[PDB]
RNA sequence: GCGGUCGCCUCCUAAAAGGUAACGGAGGCGCCCAAAGGUUCCCUCAGAAUGGUUGGAAAUCAUUCGAAGAGUGUAAAGGCA
RNA sequence: UGGGCUACACACGUGCUACAAUGGGAAGUACAACGAGUCGCUAGACCGCGAGGUCAUGCAAAUCUCUUAAAGCUUCUCUCAGUUCGGAUUGCAGGCUGCAACUCGCCUGCAUGAAGCCGGAAUCGCUAGUAAUCGCGGAUCAGCACGCCGCGGUGAAUACGUUC
């Protein structure tokens, strides 16, 4: 790998702030904040909104009523 | 819209007409002038010939159409561009 | 490295079992990842190409190769050789880390994400995912970007069939529809 | 940020939230009241805890892509049943009884002097 | 007479050496390159199929098919992987 | 009985809302007049985010109600952004009136958030409690007005002059 041309690349642990699940990868992004890690090391911490451990499609668990047929809607609206 | 307490509306004669045909494996066209009649669940599978002002346009009532008035499927004006 | 460990420990035996491989060498692996940013707008303004190159470099951790029109075209207007489009090649640890980020963070951040296509296989076991919009990668900073651009991420594997490629990618983590 | 939309960082939190499709002023005020967040605080100054609580409250709602899908599904359903409303949607004419001899620009598009 | 032509290069005419005419059939030249030369090293094309955001027949990317169907500054013939 | 008079590639009249900071939003507080009311105006209470609903009260009225008017004034916020401007359009869910709201009513709530950055040629009204601006009531009216008639609140600039 040629020297002095590529972007700075350092290890970094990122966390899905919704669930707190964290794990380590590499990125060109850094943070003014850092955290420790297993194996006994410290890495910059990158906060993330969503990951595979929280995204509805990944988890399979839905969050709505899956719509309602119009016949059922009619019967519910008019108590029939 | 129409107050909930009143419940849905359908002309009684039309409701009787559909009731008479509820027990029909092969249903027959139901001719009506009652555009104001709502589409009830029992209407599904029927074909209602709604008067549009000059002729009875047949409308096949699928279950997706419930909640709508009959006249919503019988346009009264014909416009083909200028 | 975590994704590599997954591949070596859990994925490999499972693939061998499923596809009845005589030798471990037959186990498919992700050979390389080629991420290409097609920038035809460079003709109208090169600064767009410069910013696209910068963004791709930030995403991948490597300086991209700035490709040039190999042929001259009228509606695309390159007396052959003008710099339209760029790419990056990832292998080994960098490739595995980038793929892990792609599966675990970047894709979840796609607007109204319902998985990834399942017919997007070349027919020889190489997959390619078309990102419509950047900013799904945390490095993009979502403000330095002036024009939203996408990319094509080609995962080239040693699999001989799209079946094997799909199995490998699913086991490595791929939200197929 | 919150729903995949980067709300203005320097606006007060209610105004920033309003930029989320499916959230109006009333909805933003309601979610902030439920979470316990003062409306005057600029979003840039929000703490991570506040942002996470806001994200949970918003996720409780239907917003953004799903809301667009639902509304478009309703319009498509009208079109496909072929109601008067569906035909109005199809031909870009007012659907709620407005007169079309004049005005109706919002649906018709810019006037074609021809 | 008027019209056309006058020097050089390539093909056919040209009759399997060479050469061979016509106011015979077709085209070019009066340059260009400071690398588009020499050498060392390295590389192999054109298209097609499929997949892939902007992107469409066709820009960039990937895999297979692909013996030359490309390229060789500039006409043609010969030659060159 | 139903439909149409409500159509819609367009052209032109008359109005409403806007394009913002002399403003938007939030909160507090003050001052009218003209008119209408019996199966009609409806107090007060409770329910509902609101439209409104229920119970129920006075009044054929200088007695009760519609009716604590809005601009206004005092603070807080917003900070020039097609925005906390705008409110078209559309989705959903509702309240009424009516036998009935699809053609084809008004209004409310949530959601959405259009063009629009002060307007070419040209053209209109106005000389004072006038223009501008702010509300209020009434007729027709089961329900349906940015239109008309009427009422008051605040409230200016300009007129050298008769050549055109
Ligand atoms: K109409
Ligand atoms: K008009
Ligand atoms: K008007
Ligand atoms: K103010
Ligand atoms: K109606
Ligand atoms: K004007
Ligand atoms: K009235
Ligand atoms: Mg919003
Ligand atoms: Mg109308
Ligand atoms: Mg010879
Ligand atoms: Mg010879
Ligand atoms: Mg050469
Ligand atoms: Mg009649
Ligand atoms: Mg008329
Ligand atoms: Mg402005
Ligand atoms: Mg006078």
């Amino acid at each position: 790998m040629k020297q002095d041309i590529h972007p700075n690349y350092q290890p970094v642990v990122f966390m899905d702030s919704t669930t707190g699940f964290k794990f380590l990868s590499g990125s060109t992004k850094g943070s003014s904040e850092t955290v420790e890690w297993e194996d006994g090391n410290t890495y910059p911490l990158l906060r993330v909104e969503v990951t595979s451990d929280s995204h509805p499609f990944y988890t399979g668990r839905q969050k709505f009523t899956q719509a309602d047929g119009r016949v059922d809607r009619f019967n519910k609206k008019y108590g029939l | 819209g129409r107050s909930l307490k009143k419940g849905p509306f359908v002309d009684d004669h039309l409701m009787k007409k559909v009731e008479a045909q509820q027990g029909a494996e092969k249903k027959k066209v139901i001719k009506t002038w009652s555009r104001r009649s709502t589409i009830f669940p029992s209407f599904v599978g029927f074909t209602i010939a709604v008067y549009d002002g000059r002729k009875h346009v047949p409308v096949y009532i699928q279950e997706d159409m419930v909640g709508h008035k009959l006249g919503e499927f019988a346009p009264t004006r014909t416009y083909r561009g200028h | 490295n975590r994704l590599k460990e997954k591949y070596i420990k859990e994925v490999t035996p499972s693939l061998v079992e499923k596809f009845n491989y005589s030798s471990v060498m037959q186990t498919p692996k992700v050979d390389k990842i080629v991420i290409n940013m097609g920038v035809g707008d460079a003709v109208s303004n090169a600064k767009n190409l410069d910013k696209a190159v910068e963004e791709l470099a930030l995403i991948t951790g490597q300086k991209p190769l700035i490709t040039k029109a190999k042929k001259s075209i009228a509606g695309f207007r390159l007396r052959e050789g003008m710099p339209i489009g760029a790419k990056v090649t990832l292998r080994g640890e960098r490739m595995y880390e980038f793929l892990d980020k792609l599966v675990t963070v970047s894709l979840p951040r796609v607007r109204d994400f319902h998985g990834v296509s399942k017919k997007a296989f070349d027919g020889r076991g190489n997959y390619t995912l078309g990102i419509k919009e950047q900013l799904i990668f945390p490095e993009v900073d979502y403000d330095l970007v002036d024009k939203v651009r996408g990319m094509d991420i080609v995962i080239v594997t040693t699999a001989n069939t799209d079946e094997e490629s799909r199995e490998l990618l699913a086991q490595l983590g791929m939200p197929f529809q | 940020r919150i729903a995949g939309v980067d709300i203005p960082r320097d606006k007060r939190v209610v105004v920033s939230l309003t930029y989320i499709y499916g959230i109006g002023n009333t909805t933003a005020k309601k979610v902030l009241a439920n979470v316990g967040v003062s409306e005057d605080v600029r979003v840039r100054d929000l703490t991570n805890e506040q942002t996470d609580a806001i994200r949970a409250e918003i996720d409780k709602l239907k917003v953004e892509g799903d809301l667009r899908r639902e509304v478009n599904l309703n319009i498509k359903r009208l079109m496909e049943i072929g109601s008067y409303r569906g035909i109005r949607h199809r031909r870009g004419l007012p659907t709620r009884g407005q007169n079309t001899k004049n005005n109706a620009r919002t649906r018709k598009g810019p006037t074609k002097t021809v």
